[PDB]
RNA sequence: GGUGUCCUAAGGGGGGCUCAUGGAGAACAGAAAUCUCCAGUAGAACAAAAGGGUAAAAGUCCCCUUGAUUUUGAUUUUCAGUGUGAAUACAAACCAUGAAAGUGUGGCCUAUCGAUCCUUUAGUCCCUCGAAAUUUGAGGCUAGAGGUGCCAGAAAAGUUACCACAGGGAUGGCUUGUGGCGGCCAAGCGUUCAUAGCGACGUCGCUUUGAUCCUUCGAUGUCGGCUCUUCCUAUCAU
RNA sequence: GAAGACCCUGUUGAGCUUGACUCUAGUUUGACAUUGUGAAAAGA
RNA sequence: GCGAUGGCCAGAAAGUGGUGUUGACGCAAUGUGAUUUCUGCCCAGUGCUCUGAAUGUCAAAGUGAAGAAAUUCAACCAAGCGCGGGUAAACGGCGGGAGUAACUAUGACUCUCUGUAGCCAAAUGGA
RNA sequence: AGACUAAUCGAACCAUCUAGUAGCUGGUUACCGCCGAAGUUUCCCUCAGGAUAGCAGUGUCGACCUUCAGUUUUAUGAGGU
């Protein structure tokens, strides 16, 4: 789930930054941590709002937020 | 509580934010004469719903000691009581209780004149159907004391007693019956109790003719003897709880109508005259 | 004075005794600053002496869970429903709704927009 | 200080400094800070990378290159006189000059250079 | 404020969120859903075994 | 309180019925088994600690739910370096039941550690204090009592990019050109005491009248250039 | 001078910091002695 | 910070040494670092310093009582701490402006806030 | 500048305590003969953990007495499949 973020200008680097490897939702109102504090790193380019949504009754796929 | 129903016997008993609406235990003494006896049972009648009734002789002096009555309000859960009594020196007595805690809160003796006391049977009249809540008027100048009396007890404990369950929205069908409280200034004055019932008529206007019509019952009252409260605890009874519906206003911040949080910022009057611009050399004659 | 070390800063303090405390504290440090400072020290493994790790890094497990989502009623129910006449005035406060620059939006109420916004032009339908 | 306390739930707030090539961002913040904390140049692109800057306890300070968002209409002419390119790295620059004289006043450039009597930008260099 | 309360408040413990206290968990090895404890709870497992 | 057993849990709603006991009767049955009638203000049961709890019930049996702690909230209180907020209060919605009026639920709690431990009492006719005796005191040994409110206690941190030493190290006959999820059709495979199950080819749903140009969405992973030779073909040119 | 540099391990060594632990130089406070001879009071 | 029976140091100590052949235009320790520019606004939480009232914590020495004594129990109890005042207001916190019923700290409860090259300053308006 | 203090400096050089300690690294010297192994078994807070069962070799001693047996058959279980 998980890969280590290493920060540091050392040889040996620090290693508490965590990267989410799948997609994720983050909700109405989203603004980021600092750097500084910031351990769970969601990238924008893996955050998603819509989602392709099947209804088995009346047998429609629409795009739904 | 280990049983299920008397935890919730014990839940609806707790103090509350908004509070149930009171219960009045109707009780009498050793001694109690049939006309004290009617006019209980007529107010009894205009509250059925949230009162409680006992039937036994209780040999108890509400001005000597009420411990007997804090322990059946304890045991009845009811914060109003009226008790009936008769001596020679006061031969129809209704006595108006009020409590808080279970502890006695004020008290306050009324004298029913036998001669003018008129029962609900005694007019011919369509009745008030059953839990309903008439709507109130005092009238005359002995309401309005700049220091508390008896007569401000009295209306008080009148409106505690016809108040019913509060609402916030009332159907325009339910406005047909008034209870009318009337006592002047002054020997000893008169607190005079009515019933009417109301009907409405064309007028040629909007606004409805309104005519009454009694209902009963007829009481006349002389106020009696009267225990006042503890200050600190009329401060503790008087204080009011706000319900958690009852925003705590922030400041700068507000709901819109579409239900966003809005902010608001202040910028201030832009004041230039203290800024000096750069001298330039193309700026020099 | 009283003295400098950790029983009399806690005695002085007047915090309970027996308490369990978190290693590091001190006059400057609380438990919570503690953590703060411990997570940027954080995010290496225990190893043995041959490098195999016998203890993974926080939040690098490597333990597969039970991915499993139990029988409830909930998932079959509307999580959120709204009333016409509610619509109606969202609708009303859509319609009536100005722009002002001295107000800043700070908390978004959720809604559905889609039934409550007006619809498109004519011609552009 | 308005919009902390209006986000006093957060731990802090976050104002990011925005805009072309030497508008004066990062003199902005030098500004508000009172120290020289961020690189300042007359150059174009001085700052090349984000810079948090503390200001307050509650309040960040992030300073940001500059951008120049595409646009057809705009001509290299319009963005060097903009000043989003350094000048020493552009060919043939007296053809900028024309723009110059239409903008600046004549007299203004009479008495910033001392010199007058040109008829064409040519002469005037 | 009760003893536990004041030792959290001081401790910094937080309280378990009720997905979280849910008397239910999953067995493996048995591959059903069973309450942590209650009527056939799991702190009475066994008592009930063959062997 | 200690053991050994049993239960589609408690709760909620609705409906029907009336209890303890006494009298008179009924093979065994006889003070005491079951059945019948009459009388029985509750003298039974269940909750609490009435000085007026409850009788077509709040008791007891049937029916239905058992889903073991729901959803939403710009609101209340507390908290949040993991701020789609959490917990909590209140409200609304839902849910169960009933013909209905309605009724009712959507938990109760709590720091932890020792018991081979801690605190404390008695021994008069127990032993010893080593030169002897008495009185205090102390130790030993034995027998008791209580259980972290009154049973004591439970606070030995970091940094080294100025550094050092002893050691140990530095997926693969993989890949390539044609998306995923959901439905339908379907030659065939199966099945023909069950007519279910697999299923290529396809197909259908989601993912600007040649526009807009006022929406560029995160370095943990590192590439190069020079010189020079050869090979592959998955061919740009001839 | 690659038995380098880097990573990993230590019953690791050493330098450095701080309400980490135990001490301590210095400093401050009190008492005793060095410290004697007369008064005027207040208490025994 | 220091006016000499002193400060800053050094020494194991000393009838010990240095500053000192010294005396505030001096000596010692800090931070900043020519000139020019330059002091966002307001406090009072940490801290700085006040012999200002207390014994609240309160050692040793000393005092009294009990006991046959060991011993035990009582008051008394300095500085520092604590309490209560002013600040280098340094660190730090700090959206303003009005009112009031509180009445002093902390209030608290309402209200509402968005010149194509000038003027003013002792030539200049600067980094 | 942790710079310099005899090519020696985040603490000079010389001798001694001193053959300091290491669980870590390296090494550890003729031949033939007879036997000959082992990896959660059970308990303990773990890793920077322990014991312990089991498996072996030399001696002996006891009547080296009783016999036993990783096997089949018989009866009866499990598996009625
Ligand atoms: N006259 C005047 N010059 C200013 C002002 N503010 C900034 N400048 C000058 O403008 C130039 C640009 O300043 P920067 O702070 O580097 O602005 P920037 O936009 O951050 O430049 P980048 O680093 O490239 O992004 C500097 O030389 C400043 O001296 C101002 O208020 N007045
Ligand atoms: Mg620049
Ligand atoms: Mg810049």
């Amino acid at each position: 789930m998980f890969k280590v973020v290493k920060t540091g200008k050392k040889t040996h680097k620090k290693g508490w930054k965590r990267i989410v490897t799948k997609p994720t939702f983050v909700g109405p109102d989203f603004t980021r941590r600092p750097v500084k504090y910031e351990r769970f790193i969601r990238p924008m380019g893996l955050r998603y709002k819509k989602a392709n949504v099947t209804h088995p009754t009346l047998n429609v796929t629409v795009q739904l937020p | 509580p280990r049983n299920a129903r008397s935890k919730r016997a014990l839940e609806k008993r707790a103090p509350k934010i908004v509070e149930n609406p009171k219960t009045c235990l109707f009780l009498r003494g050793t001694t109690c004469s049939q006309i004290t006896q009617d006019a209980m049972n007529d107010l009894y009648a205009m509250r059925q719903v949230h009162a409680k009734r006992f039937h036994k002789k209780n040999a108890i002096h509400p001005f000597e000691d009420a411990t007997s009555l804090c322990f059946f309000s304890e045991k009845n859960d009811c914060s109003l009581m009226v008790f009936g009594s008769s001596n020679k020196k006061r031969p129809h007595t209704l006595t108006f209780v009020r409590m808080f805690d279970y502890k006695v809160l004020d008290m306050l003796e009324f004298y029913l004149d036998p001669d003018t006391y008129r029962s609900i049977s005694q007019f011919k009249t369509s009745k008030i159907p059953i839990g309903m809540r008439p709507m109130m008027v005092f009238a005359g100048t002995a309401f309005e004391s700049p220091v508390p009396n008896a007569f401000t007890m009295a209306k008080s404990m009148l409106i505690d007693f016809f108040r019913g369950e509060p609402s916030d929205k009332i159907d325009v069908e339910g406005l047909r019956f008034v209870v009318v409280v009337t006592a002047d200034e002054p020997q000893k004055p008169i607190l005079r109790l009515r019933v009417y019932g109301i009907r409405t008529k064309r007028s040629g206007t909007r606004l409805p003719r309104v005519e009454v019509e009694e209902h009963g019952p007829r009481m006349d009252f002389r106020l009696g003897r009267m225990r006042e409260p503890d200050p600190a605890m009329l401060k503790e009874a008087m204080k009011k709880a706000k319900t958690p519906q009852e925003e705590r206003t922030k400041k700068n911040i507000s709901m819109d109508l579409l239900g966003d949080k809005i902010g608001r910022i202040h910028m201030g009057k832009t004041d230039l005259s203290k800024l000096q611009t750069r001298k330039m050399k193309g700026l020099k004659r | 004075g009283t003295g400098k070390k950790e029983k009399n800063r806690l005695l002085r303090e007047g915090r309970t005794p027996g308490d369990p405390h978190v290693k590091g504290e001190n006059f400057y440090r609380s438990a919570k600053k503690i953590k703060t400072l411990n997570i940027l020290k954080e995010g290496k493994p225990i190893r043995d002496s041959k490098g195999k790790i016998v203890k993974a890094a926080s939040f690098q497990s490597k333990e597969v869970p039970k991915a499993v989502i139990e029988p409830n009623r909930k998932w079959f129910t509307n999580t959120r429903v709204i009333s016409q006449d509610t619509l109606q005035s969202f609708r009303e406060a859509m319609a009536e709704k100005q722009k002002d620059p001295y107000t800043v939006l700070l908390k978004s109420n959720k809604l559905p927009m889609s039934l409550i916004r007006d619809g498109p032009k004519l011609e552009d339908g | 200080r308005q919009f902390s306390v209006l986000h006093k739930d957060r731990k802090q707030i976050s104002v990011g400094l925005i805009g072309y090539p030497n508008v004066g961002k990062s003199s902005i913040i030098n500004a508000l800070r009172g120290k020289a904390v961020a690189k300042v140049a007359p150059i174009p692109g001085e700052t090349k990378v984000w810079q948090y800057v503390t200001l307050m306890k509650r309040i960040y300070l992030i300073d940001c290159p500059g951008i120049v968002p595409p646009n057809q209409h705009d001509t290299p002419e319009d963005l060097l006189l903009r000043g989003v390119v350094r000048v020493e790295n552009v060919e043939h620059p007296e053809q900028y000059i024309p723009a110059v004289l239409r903008k600046v006043k004549q007299h203004h450039m009479e008495r910033t250079y001392e010199l007058r009597g040109w008829k064409d930008h040519i002469e005037f260099l | 404020e009760t003893k536990w309360q004041a030792f959290a408040r001081r401790r910094g413990i937080k309280p378990k969120t009720r997905e979280q206290r849910r008397n239910l968990q999953y067995n493996p090895t048995t591959g059903q859903w069973e309450r942590k404890w209650g009527y056939k709870g799991a702190n009475k497992r066994g008592e009930t075994d063959p062997i």
